[PDB]
RNA sequence: CUUUACUUUGAAAAAAUUAGAGUGUUCAAAGCAGGCGUAUUGCUCGAAUAUAGCAUGGAAUAAUAGAAUAGGACUUUGGUUCUAUUUUGUUGGUUUCUAGGACCAUCGUAAUGAUUAGGGACGGUCGGGGGCAUCGGUAUUCAAUUGUCGAGGUGAAAUUCUUGGAUUUAUUGAAGACUAACUACUGCGAAAGCAUUUGCCAAGGACGUUUUCAUUAAUCAAGAACGAAAGUUAGGGGAUCGAAGAUGAUCUGGUACCGUCGUAGUCUUAACCAUAAACUAUGCCGACUAGAUCGGGUGGUGUUUUUUUAAUGACCACUCGGUACCUUACGAGAAAUCAAAGUCGGUUCUGGGGGGAGUAUGGUCGCAAGGCUGAAACUUAAAGGAAUUGACGGAAG
């Protein structure tokens, strides 16, 4: 479930798919994606019905070089974020990590000003 | 009272002494079950409001 | 021949996913498939065979077992059909 | 800072609408906030504690018993008596609020995004999955009998078998093993493994509308059970071919290939040892990414089969599972190639130069051959994989 997830939407920009396909719905998915919306990586957004869960739609622009994500969910700090930023993201600069912090789920360096600790999901660059 | 035979096999005694001595443990295990019937007080009270929903909505 | 067996164990008819009714069900015929291993002991694949569903007993007693057993359903199960 | 809001109920013909009530409790201190000097109340800040009711428990209300606290009437001042309040135990009507037990439906939308994840019941269906008990056919061999005179082998040969009638041809009888064809680019079993036909006990997979319990799940050191062939023990059986063993031939030699015979084995029950270059040289389980064949279910208002018309079909559309497999783009890699052995997680196993070594020794198992676990001294400077060129063949064209 988060193996197939980040894989799913990065190979649907490899090849250059204008919207991607992907379903589920309960209560860890979107807000990153929102992240990524005010990031300008990903664009709009919506709901479709289903029998059972649900169905996302999700616009893309060319934007994922590689998104995955972190299968073990780590501790991080606040200071020890760039030690994971480090191998993470080949680039420094370009890209975030999302973490799971204590205010919710938001960036990495948005949870350096609120001055949070939490856990990890994935990377995006 | 076969529970006296199943306290010679897996023995507790030794000779004739213990034997008779044990007739007390056995017979205390129905006092449990005293116990566990006053759970029915709870559905004579649920009786009760039945009945006097019946006698609100007439 | 199953639906005499069905309507013994349940609370209702016809839910065997009501699961001693599996437990009931591998224990009742595997001693009746031993008949057939008192036959003869050179026997391949029937000893094989009743390995997995010998074994699928330890997994229904696995079942009930994890998830609520506040009054233990599992020692219903074992108590009726004679297990562990 | 900020409400529109949310909700249980009444009055309304319905209904707009309207009327009333609610949206935690307790304690200490400090700050700000109505009316007053204050007190005190409300809110905020900080803590502690708990998070659908009507069997049960608490409070309100009533009674009774004990204890504590406050006030009054009395007192031969110890105490008694009355009243109010709190706490504890017990009982009953009514009002209000809180724990606990059994069973079942649906999967809605906001935080990793094209998700039915585990067990089956019901009803149809396929297969060489298993064990036992029967039965049939061909070929071979042996025994008896008829008609008829030499054969068998090989590169040539001989051992060998025949006038005491062989090979053989037919008839009759017996004993054991195996099932040609069908037979496949086929199916089943988790792997080992599974081919005549029929019957009984008995297992697993896949499909279909659904019905249904509601994380029950995944994986798993140890541990437990199962085990092709070869070998061992005890009792049977020995047709068809034969390790060991005995002759003939071949050669420089021939303890072999070849030919004539033949022992243990090969078959069977029970028990044991438990290994294979035990294989897809690729662990199991779940999600993403273009293209065959076999089984199930549905459709083909059209055509054909055909006289219990069941054609199960023909031939075409799909939709699912197994998927001999073929072939291939993206992509990866040292490359051949793969089509995931690309690539991903959760979990388990395993590797750290060659020789010494799966050995030495101990432990453990075995009836015994032997299995399992398992090194070092020392030696050495490489062992090894993928891919090329050319010579050669008692290789082919």
């Amino acid at each position: 479930l988060l193996a197939d997830a980040l894989n799913a939407i990065n190979n649907a920009e490899k090849t250059g798919k204008r919207q991607v396909l992907i379903r589920p719905s309960s209560k860890v998915i979107i807000k990153f994606l929102q992240v990524m919306q005010k990031h300008g990586y990903i664009g709009e957004f919506e709901y479709i019905d289903d029998h059972r869960s649900g169905k996302i739609v999700v616009q893309l622009n060319g934007r994922l070089n590689k998104c995955g994500v972190i299968s073990p969910r780590f501790n991080v700090k606040i200071g020890d974020i760039e030690k994971w930023t480090a191998n993470l993201l080949p680039a420094r600069q370009f890209g975030y990590v999302i973490l799971t912090t204590s205010a919710g789920i938001m960036d990495h360096e948005e949870a350096r000003r609120k001055h949070v600790s939490g856990k990890i999901l994935g990377f995006v660059y | 009272y076969h529970v006296l035979y199943k306290e010679s096999k897996g023995n507790a005694f030794k000779h004739k002494r213990a034997l008779v001595e044990h007739i007390a443990a056995a017979a205390a295990a129905a006092a449990a079950a005293a116990a566990a019937a006053a759970a029915a007080a709870a559905a004579a009270a649920a009786a009760a409001a039945a009945a006097a929903a019946a006698a609100a909505a007439a | 021949i199953t639906g005499n067996k069905i309507m013994r164990i349940l609370k209702s008819n016809g839910l065997a996913p009501e699961i001693p009714e599996d437990l009931y069900y591998l224990i009742k015929k595997a001693v009746s498939v031993r008949k057939h291993l008192e036959r003869n002991r050179k026997d391949k694949d029937a000893k094989f065979r009743l390995i997995l569903i010998e074994s699928r007993i330890h997994r229904l007693a696995r079942y009930y077992r994890t998830v609520a057993v506040l009054p233990p359903n599992w020692k219903y199960e074992s108590a009726t059909a004679s297990a562990l």
